[PDB]
């Protein structure tokens, strides 16, 4: 999930 | 849980600081408005704003205290409400027009370029007039944006979220007391503001089914980010 | 208009007095959908009678009344549902002889998602211990608010809506909440109205997909209620 | 005409 990755950063 | 310690003034300062910039569209004049080109413009713009939104959220006090899974769920639920309240706000000084970007100022006539889009533009325009009538202030606008984020999927963990929501209400009330409003007038204004959120929810739901429809008509390729947010409103 | 001169107590009394009756229901995906829509269709006629008893409404032109009703009808039905489901945890009291749980929702495509939301909302009124006087305030707010923006006639609705805010605050004060608790609770209640909009919209698009798959025949009024939304 | 319109004028 792309959002999941973006929140991480 | 240190967002629960901020004064009303620290909260406002924090949100004002986190404000994303206004972005530019890739509108190209030498290219009449088709259904594809305008759907293209709007979705391109949403894509780029999405990255700024994700980072702004991380800066709404209390948002990072939630698990990654809850954070994901809230942004998935809220994303178009947030873009839309953003648009409505930017559009306040332009009666009868929606300022999607500084180089993309549209009126109700070009919503017609896209089937079903005009009913959406009218709702957006109506909410812009409401903001304008009520003379919505920037400090209020940012509190409302944070409420949309934390409210629109609030489903201990969702008690912490409800503590944070109470903190923002307190902040709006503080802002109105500061503006010199009578208690009575404070309660009335608070209710007027939160009842707008219901219209913004409506517009988001309408836009989401329009968006989904546009993808089934193959009007435009949509981002992988955008496809994911869209499939979250349908499973 | 005499609506604006009501005290808070008189506003609450008028509201409680105008309350519509609780109706009775009259299992395949098709039959269950039949039940739900038949109920809604019968309730609609009584909702209209209620709307006319809501202070201020009668003051609107017939075309505004239609617009407001067309916008809000399913929100109004669902808040009633969630209210009467309050003392029935894990259940939706559509009618006293139609008490459904999430397992009965799986019978219809896309319906359990809607049930789970309606159930969470009912659980939310319960945790908040929403009171009947508060309920009727909220229900009339939905009627006057949902179609208001998409319209000095607005001005009147907004005064009427301001009066309802006052009444809500008064009830909280009388009940003994602190001044901070008052605005906190007012906000919590109003925020739930956005969840009710969400649910109406999902139910609305679901009904439309039931209509287009020919699963249930809808009454002429229901078809017209649904057209206002597309 | 609209059933709704009609129901309201009763
Ligand atoms: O309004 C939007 C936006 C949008 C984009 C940026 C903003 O700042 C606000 C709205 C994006 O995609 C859509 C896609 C749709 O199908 C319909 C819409 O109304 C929209
Ligand atoms: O919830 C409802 C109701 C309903 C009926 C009576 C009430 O008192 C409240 C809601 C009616 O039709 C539907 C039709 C749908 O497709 C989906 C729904 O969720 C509903």
């Amino acid at each position: 999930k792309i959002l999941h990755r973006l929140l991480q950063d | 849980s240190l967002a629960l310690s901020l004064t009303a003034d620290q909260m406002v300062s924090a949100l004002l600081d986190a404000e994303p910039p206004i972005l530019y569209s890739e509108y190209d004049p030498t290219r009449p408005f088709s259904e594809a080109s305008m759907m293209g413009l709007l979705t391109n713009l949403a894509d780029r704003e999405l990255v700024h939104m994700i980072n702004w959220a991380k800066r709404v006090p209390g948002f990072v205290d939630l698990t990654l899974h809850d954070q994901v769920h809230l942004l998935e639920c809220a994303w178009l409400e947030i873009l839309m309240i953003g648009l409505v706000w930017r559009s306040m000084e332009h009666p009868g027009k929606l300022l999607f970007a500084p180089n993309l100022l549209l009126d109700r006539n070009q919503g017609k370029c896209v089937e079903g889009m005009v009913e959406i533009f009218d709702m957006l325009l109506a909410t812009s007039s409401r903001f304008r009538m009520m003379n919505l202030q920037g400090e209020e606008f940012v509190c409302l944006k944070s409420i949309i984020l934390l409210n629109s999927g609030v489903y201990e963990e969702k008690d912490h979220i409800h503590r944070v929501l109470d903190k923002i209400t307190d902040t709006l009330i503080h802002l109105m007391a500061k503006a010199g409003l009578t208690l009575q007038q404070q309660h009335q204004r608070l209710a007027q503001l939160l009842l707008i959120l219901s219209h913004i929810r409506h517009m988001s739901n309408k836009g989401m089914e329009h968006l989904y429809s546009m993808k089934c008509k193959n009007v435009v390729p949509l981002s992988d980010l955008l496809l994911e947010m869209l499939d979250a409103h349908r499973l």
